[PDB]
């Protein structure tokens, strides 16, 4: 009584995986900036990998 | 006026909150005509409704006959039951606590 | 109560031509909350007399071939068959399913024309 | 297949009583409504009675006070106790299955919204002559 | 088999659930259950609350 349940009924169109698009060049530059700032704390000759 | 309105609604809700929720009454009611002597203008305004209500033990149910006003029930088209309570499609029905004026 | 009125009382059909059998309920058969309309067609044979033929609208019972698929609304409903086979000749009945009386209409007797 | 067989009947005098029964077949007499239907030898189908999952019964106006139906469930059979029969009641009587439900103690015997209400699982029928 | 407005009746409900929302379960007539019913109460978020 007054308890309404919501659920997925159906899917119209193809079923595809949800995803995120992040620009490659912008992200690469962002990681370069993070790497420089991490080298300021861990050493200029320290190899940084993610 | 706005404060009195909100205060009366709040006190009303506080009074009714710690009371019986009447969840077992949202069942199907086997309602028939009241068999007593009914005046000309009361014909169809009161129904004799039988339902299977729960009891203390979870697995035991009792058949209960009660008289409901026509305004408290709504027809439906089930084969074996004729009426249901008007509010069971909208909200839970809280019983006012007894011995409260 | 619900009165189910069968329009034909006799309908000779040539096996090589289509046929239409229809009836009407005196009350609406639509369950508004469920959305299902309760109507049933039955076919009586000289052998096994009772038998379920059609359930509601366009929902064939198990064992019933596609040629028996019907149509209609919540009052007047019909079966339309493209060809009447020798095994399909019998007495057709309409039933309503919304009230316990389960009133039946008159039967339609199919003849060889 | 899912098909019951009627048993009981015979030739009786006016005023006699009879106990007619239908046996369970392929679990059609467990979680299901049951109906008794009359086939008049010369007229159309007439509904006689119905019994619900919870033991509620219903009869038409011409039957009330004369026929009684019941289910025991432990012995998997449907019973019709006929009383005060008339010559007009000579006919073939048989059982049919109604809708179906289930049995969980949240609330004994439950029906489906939009479930089956047709008459199915037809037997052969017993002839009752007065 | 879902409950409904009236305790007397029930209803057959079909829905699309994500594999991450269900857990394999062993029964005669069922294959899965909701992931959190094993450990905790599930409250549906109000659709009117952003
Ligand atoms: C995201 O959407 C905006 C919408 O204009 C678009 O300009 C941008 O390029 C998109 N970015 C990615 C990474 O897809
Ligand atoms: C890294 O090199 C830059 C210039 O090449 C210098 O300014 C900075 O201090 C150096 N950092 C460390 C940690 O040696
Ligand atoms: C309601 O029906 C029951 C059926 O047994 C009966 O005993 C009771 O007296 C009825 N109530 C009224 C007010 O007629
Ligand atoms: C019950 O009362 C209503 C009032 O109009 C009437 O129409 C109906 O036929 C009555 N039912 C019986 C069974 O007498
Ligand atoms: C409850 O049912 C009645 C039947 O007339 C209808 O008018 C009303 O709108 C329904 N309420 C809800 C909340 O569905
Ligand atoms: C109501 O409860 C009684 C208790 O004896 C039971 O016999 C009966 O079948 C129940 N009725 C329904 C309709 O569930
Ligand atoms: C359910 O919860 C208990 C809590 O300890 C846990 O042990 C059990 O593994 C859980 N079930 C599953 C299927 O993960």
């Amino acid at each position: 009584p007054g308890q309404a349940f919501y659920y997925t009924g159906d899917i119209i169109g193809d079923i595809r995986q949800a995803h995120c698009n992040v620009s490659k060049a912008t992200w690469n530059e962002t990681l370069g900036k993070v790497v420089k700032q991490l080298r300021k704390h861990f050493g200029n000759n320290t190899i940084i990998r993610f | 006026v706005e404060q009195m309105h909100e205060d009366i609604i709040s006190l009303w809700d506080q009074s009714l909150k710690p009371c019986v929720k009447l969840t077992p009454l949202c069942v199907g009611l086997q309602c028939t005509n009241v068999t007593n002597n009914i005046t000309d203008d009361m014909r169809g305004e009161l129904k004799n409704c039988s339902f299977n209500a729960t009891t203390e033990l979870r697995n035991k149910r009792q058949k209960v006959y009660s008289l409901f006003y026509r305004l408290d029930i709504v027809p439906m088209v089930d084969l074996w039951t004729n009426y249901r309570l008007i509010s069971c499609n909208t909200s839970a029905i809280t019983q006012a606590c007894p011995k409260v004026s | 109560d619900i009165v189910m009125t069968q329009t034909p009382l006799s309908l000779p059909v040539t096996p090589g031509e289509p046929a239409s059998i229809s009836c009407r309920s005196s009350q609406s058969l639509l369950d508004s909350e469920a959305g299902n309309t309760y109507l049933d067609w039955y076919l009586q044979r000289p052998g096994q007399s009772p038998q379920l033929l059609i359930y509601e609208v366009s929902n064939r019972a198990s064992g019933v071939p596609d040629r028996f698929s019907g149509s209609g609304s919540d009052t007047d409903f019909t079966l339309k068959v493209s060809r009447v086979e020798a095994e399909d000749v019998g007495v057709y009945y309409c039933m309503q399913g919304i009230q316990l009386p389960y009133s039946f209409g008159q039967g339609t007797k199919v003849e060889i024309k | 297949v899912e098909q019951l067989v009627e048993s009981g009947g015979g030739l009786v005098q006016p005023g006699a009583s009879l106990r007619l029964s239908c046996a369970a077949s392929e679990f059609t007499f467990s979680d299901s409504d049951m109906h008794w239907v009359r086939q008049v030898p010369g007229q159309g189908l007439e509904w006689v009675s119905a019994i619900s999952l919870g033991g509620d019964t219903h009869y038409p106006d011409s039957v009330k006070g004369r026929f009684t139906i019941s289910r025991d469930n432990a012995k998997n059979s449907l019973y019709l106790q006929m009383n005060s029969l008339r010559p007009e009641d000579t006919a073939v009587y048989y059982c049919a299955r109604g809708g179906r439900g289930g049995y969980e103690d949240d609330y004994g015997y439950f029906y489906f919204i939009g479930g089956r209400r047709s008459l199915d699982v037809w037997g052969r029928g017993a002839l009752v002559t007065v």
